[PDB]
């Protein structure tokens, strides 16, 4: 038993309006540099579709994630340690730039400088940001399949259509589409960390954010394959890999990530989850992949349990973090209401960015239909998005937890309608899904009203602990180049000293 | 000629070695962000699997041979091993190297994003490997290992700081002198090129626990 | 030392965890500072976006290294009630990418001028020391003029300087005003709500000098004419937070997630409160993803579905089981109980004009405006003129209200709805039916052109001695819907399955929507409204409003809401969202923008008629008024080209004109004095004799076209300009891609009111000046481009219909390079003009025509029919049967001193709008203290308008929405008319005064104002019509109620007195060109829809690399999989779309979600990025508007008639466009026309 904490995230897909604002703000802040212009730490994909990079969910092709061997031990799908090193001269599974898209820009200046007497109206043609050459045509982009852009036969190659008789969905009346925004999952059992030969990737003890050390990374580019969500992007210019950093500079002081605070649909929740790090391997190596979801919930701890609170304190978790964990919207959605589910738990990484599945308009039928258990509102069985598709995406193919999540959302709607339209108490749908009125009212407070203080409950990462905040507050940021940052030993060849440190030792003890 | 002889084989080796070492340390301490393999694979995957593996498997074969051959079974038996096993490795190395160079110069995305140092260092490695293979027919003229004894004597004098190293080379074929000079030049240029990736061969990975977590620091 | 740290290898190992699966390390983490230092920044500044999206979102602009680096949304809006979600963060993907523009490769940094014009300008100045005379020497020379007009859109821009362009512009302006007239100078700028002062800058300069200010709401087709028709209101709608108070919402032709992005959460969140939602779109749009049910009617046929739903609603909730709530509501708030007079036809009757008090013997005791007061029967069979009709608004006071009272006795009365059960007899009235008409692309249902229905009537003895039959609007309505009432009407339905004029079975055939869905939803929607007293809402957009018959689409939805008592109740009603039309502090901004503080009136013009005329699109008209008439109208009384109807509307004072008269209006006063009469009489005499003519009669004579055009905050030639190729040919004088022949080449019938010439005048504009921060398609075709400050580099204010907050644009840093704000650009032009005009223009006297204005006493113009003075049917009476003729004094040398000061009319006359006025002295007193005052000169002592902030403070201090003091004075003025106290609506906020610096600190909620009809309150959300329903203030219509019956002569004769189904029109743009220029690939005709795009707001951001990267990299068109396969088109193939109007090139997006038969090219991808040459025109490919053309509708030209009277952006012809069809085909040769030798050929 070793308790650690992390700010987890829940995305309510039912409220996602597929606008990509989250993607644009992340890009402007973190990846507008040459080398990562093609990298979208947060990207939104329309489903059905193959996504970015193309077919990233196809692990037989990309080799991401973990496998559980016959002896019960975990091994990265890319190979054990020696197998991985043996692939280092040329990663045979590596995604190529064309699997993302060839980044482009346009010759806007031609509009300004076109010469007098041009025979035709001037225009801005595309140019590659990789070669600087004219591109005859743009053939791909990071969001090429947006809103079912492409023939159904091509979009339906989507890995999540596995085991589904998909022909009926090619009919106009049965059309459906949904949005899947995604970023790094900052996993408890990250495959990237395990697949980096230099050990440059690590999970931060205090807040669970997973980072690629830009000093220590040697550019072995094996981690990109290891990550089954394909959320690590090679910076083709620096020769090192980069990934979503969970906006740690903001999280550290208790602010939401940029994509969370800028989410227009108000679908992202941030909250602490306390977990038992000693149980991670046992949970990720459970024999049946349909048990990974529950095995992960079992690694999450109850923050209001005094046994957990005392252990957390013993293990160094700050008081304000335990307190935040006690009012965590993420804990409520994942553990109490069972509305949030992991993204592809079968990869065995114990992901920490979860999702509430979306509702959808009712399916096509012979007539206008009849009142169901929910009156004029939908019954879960009538929703048009096939539940098996959502289960392939979130629960390793088990439709049971997906149906429970959708049914509970619909039950909340039925209960609230009785209250606000009929002025009556009707808990029939709630009873059917095992929810109490108090739970439905709380769900409603967080999902519907969703006040800012309820969507984001991020505590400080407490940068003062086990460190020296005082000299740092006084001298951080004067980037003159003291050449002493980044090492614990004081000796340095340039005979310099750290600008933000105290070199004259007190002699009075 | 005697002046150039002492310069290249008695002086230059220590200049190259000093630069190699202090340059590596200085770049490690002040240039971590520049310390990377600089993969170009994602920009053009075509032919990389074959080329990079031939090149690296070949050059590591040569490395093992050169390492033990010059720093440590009769010498003439050692020489046969070097000509046959080293020669085979050198052929693999040279084919991979040439394919990599063709790619770096003519594959548009790789050429557009290359640094001049990448073209220079690989060109010198291809030339050095070819010079290496070219010494084989000269070694064949002395199967008793006499030329190898000279080269090994020189190398050993150099690494133990015994003056007069160039004397061991008396009468060795010119081809060997060129190979030796380009080889040392590679060490001189090493810290200012991508070759620093060699220092970082990920040996520790084989025994490392999978999950890494860093404490507050 | 990092190298030495490696030796601490072992020591840095902490405990293992998870049984050896993990290792905790105690190693250095200082490298993490690398991303921390990127996030750190210098400061954040609050700003917003002056783009037409309706978002009005406040953002944090981050400055780092002294440069703008990125933005994230502010989240500090005043919170809404605890039971409502709050607004934060708002935002959208387009807005998140704005920072890209500041230093990007498409930024305009310096003033630019077309090389040929610069060369000639400098040569002219060397021969003419006066710049006016230099301009004259160029423009009066046909070869010189043509040399720079033909260079438009053809490269050659060269860097100039502010001093040079300002002199040329000023010189051209003076020359034009002096030789042709002030109204030959015009400016196009839209939507002032997105950046109030920025719009005001050019409008104020133009208004001072007499130039025409072009409208935009009607031009963009965002104005739903059905709103002025039904309510006498331009547009007033519930705020988005009010959607949260609704328990049943239908999103109809409104793509909420995509086009109302920052507000969409109210829609997704209200579903959790139990609200049911329904999406009605022909394609599987983003909006469907959010709803409970997706209905997919054939595009353009929505009114059919709406009629059938209303039929079910009437049948079940009004007839069979009357709803107490609904019945009382329509009795008190609609014109249903109003009496309509029947006209005798051959064997049957036709519904005529509404009965007026003046029609009865004793005029029902009405001595004031008896002919403008409607009549009904009370429940005791007695005739009465109820309070609230338009006649009670003017000439008297205290009775213009919705109290159910007798307008004569002042006693309480109860109006009777139906005459059934008290009729003197049953009469047969014919109703027009157009459901059997239409093109081959839509299903039709054959019945009869005229449907006879049995109506209960009563015979009345009129005042002129004659007798007449009357029925109520209510009875007429039930018949029009086909509701059997026991009279055994063969054209009424026996059931919903009966294919009759307007049943669920009938609509299923027209729309393809299953009748059981039509019935189930109509019933649920009405049942919800009954149980909640009106909390059913319909969110509607351009999906329905951009069709030629947009009024039928809208009245169908509007009737549904009225029948269920939803308008005026929080949580219910008509929620129309298109552009950002709601500039909240309206009366504070109008005087600033149109210089009403100095001179009245300004010269407003309705743009659709203006471009139809000057870009000569009327010369290619294919639609005839004849084919739009009711089958019961006298065809011979409506002959002529559609433009003839416009000319007639203009001379009758119904619509504005521009240019106005065929002679320089600055010269009329001089001629009037030499003839011994005052200017007004001289003008009226000259008009009668034809010595002075309306310029519209001869648009091509060389003196009646606009010559100088300012374009700012607009991409008219790349976005909104319907008929793009006509604008290029006729306005610009450049090459164009028009494919068809004009009326003359086809030997067609020439107009009867407008001169005709075989070779139309081309290159009309002598100077096109565009202000922008990016080189847009419009800039590419201009003569002079002026670099303007971006929204992150200037101060201004912004409001929207979506929420009640006013907040600012602020300068995060001074404008980059040589850019200047719009306010400073026009200030400098006004300054140069003032000096350049000396000796050319002085204190002048201008004769200005002004149409009869809605919300003025004059709206009571032609009460019973239409009389044309030019036909001798009546006298030419300015302000009643013709436009007002006004005298305006202009002090041209003082233009700048006036521009920069708040004028004396606010103090001398006062301020006001929407029919009320008030004293604003105390506000002017405050303004002298806030802005300081002029020390000397023409405006000595007046408050200053030097900076944009001074201008913003003027707006804030004068408006009732932002100054509690003015709000109470405004409500007091209204109270005089209604006889009811309304001041209680603003008394609790009387001390409130919104200041510019306070809104920079936190956006502020505005104050309840009589300018609007909803309330800004802490217990009820803002809902349009709320004050009409709850304060009993009448709607500004003929009857004072929501008007279901349109009795104006033209409405009756064009078949729209009542809502009726009308099929998409045939534009006839394809059959004449399809197959005429084959490239060997198959061609096919498809419906061309242009809904608004996801990767730009109109064309703004279309060139933005972030949006181009998340989109498809440039102009694309969506096609169904079936149509693309039929045409041999694969996803991303280059395709060409064309018709008689022009051609465009783009790449295909092939998708299952687009239904066969339609194509969607999302709204504006413009003409500057990634477009190859056209195989049709051999020119650069065109844009979506290269395939459209303006076609006006006569019913939108109606004026001088209460609710149908003019107002800037309130009424006028609209730029509808969805009925358009185009030919589509895969391209073969892909030639870029740039000399790069990098062209392609698509095979097969
Ligand atoms: N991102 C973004 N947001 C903006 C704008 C923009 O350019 N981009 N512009 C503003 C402005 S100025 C306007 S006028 C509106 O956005 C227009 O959007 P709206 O959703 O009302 O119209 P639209 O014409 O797009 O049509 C909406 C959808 O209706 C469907 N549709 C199209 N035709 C029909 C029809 O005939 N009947 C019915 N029932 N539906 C039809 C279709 O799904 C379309 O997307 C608004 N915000
Ligand atoms: S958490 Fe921060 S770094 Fe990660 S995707 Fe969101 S914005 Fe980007
Ligand atoms: S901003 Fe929010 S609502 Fe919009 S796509 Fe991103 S996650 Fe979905
Ligand atoms: S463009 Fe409009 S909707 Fe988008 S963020 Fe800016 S103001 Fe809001
Ligand atoms: S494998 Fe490791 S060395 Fe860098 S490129 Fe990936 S983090």
């Amino acid at each position: 038993m070793k308790i650690r904490s992390q700010v987890g995230m829940v995305l309510n897909l039912d409220k996602c309006i597929g606008c990509h604002t989250c993607s644009v703000t992340c890009k402007n802040v973190w990846t507008s540099r040459e080398g990562v212009e093609y990298a979208w730490f947060n990207n939104v994909e329309t489903k059905p579709g193959q996504g970015f990079p193309t077919d990233w969910e196809n692990q037989e092709k990309y080799k991401g994630g973990w496998i559980r061997k016959i002896n019960g031990k975990l091994q990265p799908r890319m190979g054990n340690r020696a197998m991985l090193l043996g692939k280092i001269f040329a990663n045979p599974h590596l995604p190529g730039i064309d699997d993302y898209y060839e980044p482009f820009d346009f010759d806007y200046q031609n509009l300004h400088t076109a010469p007098e007497g041009s025979k035709s109206q001037p225009i801005a043609r595309p140019r590659s940001l990789i070669t600087g050459e004219r591109m005859a045509k743009i053939e791909k982009g990071p969001n090429w399949e947006d809103d079912l852009g492409g023939e159904f036969d091509k979009l339906a190659k989507d890995k999540n259509f596995d085991n589904i008789q998909k022909a009926m969905y090619s009919q106009f009346e049965n059309t459906f589409m949904m949005y899947l925004p995604r970023l790094c999952e900052h996993c408890l059992n990250p495959a990237c960390v395990a697949t980096c030969p230099s050990g440059a990737i690590y999970k931060r003890e205090e807040d669970g954010i997973v980072l690629i050390d830009q000093d220590k990374c040697r550019g072995w580019r094996m981690c990109i394959t290891g990550c089954p969500y394909k959320k690590i992007y090679f910076n083709w210019k620096s020769g090192k890999s980069e990934k979503c950093i969970f906006c740690y500079p903001r999280i550290e002081a208790g602010q939401p990530t940029v994509c969370s605070e800028t989410c227009v649909g108000r679908i992202r929740y941030l909250g602490v989850l306390l977990y038992d790090a000693d149980a991670i391997e046992r949970a990720a190596s459970t024999e049946n992949e349909k048990d990974l979801y529950q095995r992960q919930l079992d690694v999450f701890l109850d923050p209001n349990d005094p046994k957990v609170i005392e252990q957390a304190i013993k293990d160094g978790i700050p008081l304000s973090v335990i307190e935040a964990a006690q009012q965590s919207p993420v804990y409520k959605m994942a553990m109490e209401w069972k509305l949030a589910l992991p993204l592809h738990p079968e990869y065995r990484t114990l992901p920490m960015v979860w999702y509430v599945p979306p509702l959808s308009p009712i399916q096509s039928a012979a007539d206008a239909g009849e009142l169901g258990s929910n009156g004029i509102l939908p019954d879960v069985e009538s929703l048009r998005i096939p539940v098996q598709y959502l289960a392939n995406l979130l629960t390793a193919g088990d439709t049971k937890p997906v149906l429970r999540a959708l049914k509970r959302m619909l039950a909340m709607r039925h209960y609230k309608r009785a209250e606000t339209v009929d002025g009556k108490v009707d808990t029939r749908a709630l009873e059917e899904v095992g929810l109490t009125e108090a739970q439905a009212q709380e769900m409603y407070r967080y999902l519907a009203i969703a006040n800012y203080e309820d969507r984001f409950v991020v505590p400080s990462s407490h940068r003062e602990l086990a460190r020296e905040a005082f000299p740092e507050k006084n001298g951080c940021g004067f980037t003159f180049g003291d050449g002493c940052h980044g090492s614990d030993t004081k000796f340095n060849l340039f005979n310099s000293r750290r600008i933000d440190a105290i070199d004259v030792t007190s002699k009075t003890e | 000629m005697q002046f150039l002889n002492m310069f290249f084989f008695d002086i230059y080796p220590y200049i190259a070695g000093a630069v190699f070492l202090i340059g590596s340390w200085l770049r490690y301490d002040y240039g971590q962000y520049t310390w990377r393999a600089a993969s170009s694979q994602m920009l053009d995957r075509k032919g990389m699997n074959l080329a990079s593996n031939l090149f690296h498997i070949g050059i590591l074969g040569i490395f093992v041979g050169h390492f033990f051959g010059m720093l440590t079974l009769p010498i003439e038996v050692a020489q046969k091993m070097a000509m046959f096993a080293g020669g085979a490795s050198g052929v693999l190395c040279l084919i991979g190297g040439v394919l990599l160079l063709k790619r770096r110069l003519f594959s548009p995305r790789v050429r557009a994003t290359t640094t001049g140092a990448d073209i220079l260092i690989l060109s010198l490695l291809v030339i050095q490997c070819a010079l290496g293979l070219l010494t084989i027919p000269f070694s064949a003229q002395h199967m008793d290992g006499s030329e190898m004894m000279k080269l090994v004597g020189w190398a050993q004098s150099v690494v133990t700081f015994h003056g007069g190293a160039s004397q061991h080379l008396d009468g060795v074929a010119f081809i060997f002198r060129l190979h030796l000079v380009l080889g040392m030049t590679l060490f001189l240029l090493f810290p200012f090129s991508r070759l620093i990736h060699i220092w970082s061969v990920p040996v520790e990975y084989l025994t490392r626990k999978y999950q890494l977590v860093r404490a507050r620091h | 030392s990092k190298f030495l740290d490696r030796f601490r290898y072992f020591k840095q190992k902490g405990e293992t965890f998870a049984d050896g699966h993990g290792q905790l390390l105690n190693t250095n983490r200082d490298w993490e500072d690398g991303y921390r230092q990127r996030w750190q920044h210098d400061k954040i500044v609050r700003s917003t976006h002056g783009v037409n999206c309706t978002g009005s979102c406040s953002w944090k602009i981050y400055v780092k290294n002294g440069l703008v680096t990125w933005e994230t949304q502010q989240t500090d809006y005043p919170r809404t009630r605890p039971d409502l979600p709050n607004h934060e963060p708002r935002g959208c993907p387009r807005g998140a990418s704005y920072s890209w523009y500041l230093y990007s490769a498409n930024r305009l940094k310096y003033p630019m001028m077309r090389k040929r014009l610069m060369k000639m300008w400098r040569e002219a100045k060397a021969l003419h020391s006066d710049p006016v005379e230099a301009w004259a020497s160029i423009i009066e020379d046909a070869d010189k003029a043509k040399s720079f007009k033909q260079a438009r859109g053809r490269g050659g821009f060269v860097r100039s300087s502010w001093q040079e362009v300002n002199e040329l512009i000023a010189a051209s302006n003076v020359y034009t005003i002096k030789n042709y007239g002030p109204d030959r100078v015009a400016g196009f700028s839209p939507i002032p709500a997105m950046s109030m002062v920025s719009y005001a800058s050019g409008a104020r300069y133009l208004s001072l000098i007499g130039g025409t200010c072009l409208s935009f709401y009607d031009w963009y087709c965002d104005l739903p004419p059905a709103s002025p028709q039904t309510w006498g209101e331009q547009t007033d709608v519930p705020e988005s937070a009010d959607w949260y108070n609704s328990s049943y919402i239908i999103a109809w032709g409104s793509n909420v997630p995509q086009t109302r992005t920052p507000d969409a959460h109210f829609f997704t969140e209200v579903r959790y409160k139990g609200t049911k939602t329904v999406a009605v779109t022909p394609d599987y749009a983003e909006i469907a993803k959010l709803c409970d049910l997706w209905l997919a009617p054939k595009q353009g046929t929505d009114a059919a579905m709406a009629l059938a739903m209303g039929h079910v609603m009437l049948r079940e909730f009004h007839l069979d089981n009357p709803s107490q709530y609904f019945t009382d509501y329509v009795r008190r708030y609609t014109d249903m109980p109003m009496l309509v007079m029947l006209e005798e036809r051959d064997g049957y009757y036709a519904a005529g004009r509404m009965l007026r008090a003046a029609d009865l013997v004793d005029a029902l005791g009405q001595e004031n405006n008896p002919e403008w007061k409607t009549v009904a029967f009370n429940t005791n069979g007695e005739m009465v003129a109820p309070n609230g009709s338009i006649g009670f608004r003017w000439g008297e006071k205290g009775k213009w209200n919705l109290e159910q009272r007798d307008g004569k006795t002042g006693e309480e009365t109860e109006l009777q709805l139906s005459l059934l059960g008290s009729q003197d007899e049953i009469a047969e009235v014919g109703f027009p039916y157009f459901g059997g008409d239409g093109t081959e692309h839509f299903n039709k249902v054959e019945l009869e052109n005229v449907l006879l229905h049995k109506l209960p009537v009563k015979r009345l003895q009129l005042a002129d001695g004659s007798t007449a039959l009357v029925t109520t609007v209510y009875d007429l309505t039930l018949a029009n819907y086909g509701l059997e009432r026991g009279l055994n009407d063969v054209n009424c339905a026996t059931s919903y399955d009966d294919v009759k004029a307007y049943t669920p079975a009938w609509a299923e055939q027209i729309t393809g929507v299953s009748r059981s869905q039509i019935i189930r939803i109509a019933r649920e929607f009405a049942d919800n409204a009954d149980k909640t007293h009106g909390r059913s809402m319909i969110i509607v957009g351009a999906g329905l409003n951009h069709w030629y018959h947009l009024d039928m689409n809208y009245r169908g939805l509007i009737n549904m809401l009225i029948f269920c008592g939803c308008v005026g109740q929080s949580g219910g009603g008509w929620a129309h969202y298109v552009g950002q039309e709601k500039l909240r502090p309206q009366t504070g901004w109008q005087p600033l923008a149109f210089a009403l503080d100095w001179q009245r009136p300004a010269r407003h013009m309705n743009s659709t008629s203006y471009f139809y005329n000057h870009s000569s699109q009327w010369r290619y008209e294919t639609v005839t008024a004849e084919e739009l008439l009711s089958p019961m109208a006298d065809k011979s009384r409506y002959t002529g080209h559609l433009i003839d109807f416009n000319v007639r509307a203009e001379r009758m004072g119904w619509l504005p004109s521009a240019p106005q008269l065929g002679t320089n209006p600055l010269t009329i006063a001089g001629e009037a004095e030499k003839a011994g009469m005052n200017p007004v009489d001289y003008t009226v005499k000259s008009l009668k004799e034809g010595s002075i003519r309306f310029a519209a009669e001869q648009p091509e004579n060389g003196k009646n076209h606009p010559r100088n055009l300012f374009i700012w905050r607009s991409n008219l030639l790349g976005s909104s300009g319907k008929g793009h190729e006509f604008m290029l040919k006729y306005l610009l004088g450049t090459e164009h891609g028009i494919q068809g022949k004009d009326l003359g080449q086809q030997g067609g019938v020439k107009p009867e009111e407008v001169d005709w010439q075989d070779n139309g005048l081309e290159g009309k504009l002598d100077l096109v000046v565009t202000l922008d921060f990016r080189l847009s398609s419009t800039c590419l075709y201009s003569d002079i481009i002026l670099p303007t400050a971006t929204w992150y580099e200037k101060d201004d204010m912004n409001t929207s219909d979506m929420h009640p907050f006013i907040h600012p644009l602020s300068a995060a840093v001074d404008p980059a390079w040589e850019a200047k704000s719009d306010w400073e650009i026009y200030k400098a032009i006004a300054k140069k003009f003032s000096e350049v005009c000396v000796g050319h223009l002085g204190k002048e006297t201008d004769i200005v025509t002004l149409p009869i204005q809605h919300d003025s006493a004059a709206e009571l113009a032609q009460p019973l029919d239409v009389k044309d003075w030019k036909k001798g049917e009546c006298d030419l009476i300015p302000g009643k049967t013709a436009p007002h003729i006004m005298v305006v004094e202009r002090d041209y040398p003082a233009t700048y001193e006036r521009f920069t000061s708040i004028g004396p009319l606010m103090e001398k006359i006062g301020n006001g709008g929407k029919g009320i006025a008030w004293n604003t002295q105390s506000e002017m007193d405050l303004l002298r203290k806030l802005n300081y005052t002029k020390a000397e000169g023409p405006a000595k002592g007046q408050p200053m308008l030097n900076t944009a902030i001074d201008a913003a403070e003027m707006i804030l201090t004068l408006a009732p929405e932002t100054n509690g003091q003015v709000a109470v004075k405004a409500w007091a003025a209204l109270s005089e008319f209604t006889g009811r106290d309304h001041t209680h609506l603003a008394l609790n906020k009387e001390d409130e005064k919104i200041r510019f610096r306070d809104i920079q600190a936190q956006p502020r909620k505005i104050i309840s104002s009589p300018t609007w009809s909803g309330l800004e309150d802490e217990h009820v959300s803002y809902n349009a019509g709320y004050t009409n329903v709850h304060e009993l203030i009448p709607w500004r219509t003929l009857s004072g109620r929501q008007q279901l019956y349109q009795d104006h002569q033209w409405m009756r004769d064009f078949g729209e007195s009542l809502l009726v189904y009308r099929p998409p029109i045939d534009t006839r743009s394809v059959k004449e060109v399809i197959g005429q220029k084959s490239n060997g690939n198959q061609e096919k005709a498809l419906n061309f829809l242009t809904p608004h795009q996801k990767w730009g707001i109109h064309s703004t951001y279309s060139d933005n690399l972030l949006m181009l990267t998340l989109g498809r990299g440039g102009p694309v068109v969506w096609l169904s999989e079936a149509d693309a396969k039929d045409l041999g088109i694969a996803d991303n193939d280059w395709i060409e779309v064309f018709n008689s109007n022009g051609a465009l090139t783009a790449r295909a997006v092939v998708s299952q979600r687009v239904p066969a038969g339609m194509t969607m090219m999302y709204h504006a991808q413009e003409r500057i990025v990634n477009l190859p040459g056209s195989e049709i025109t051999q020119q650069r490919g065109g844009i979506h508007n290269s395939v459209t053309r303006i076609t006006p509708k006569p019913t939108h030209m109606i004026g001088g008639y209460a609710h149908l009277a003019y107002g800037f952006n309130y009424y006028g012809t609209v730029g509808s466009n969805r009925d358009e069809f185009v030919v589509v085909r895969k391209m073969k040769n892909i030639d870029w026309l740039d000399g790069e030798g990098n062209d392609q050929v698509q095979e097969s």
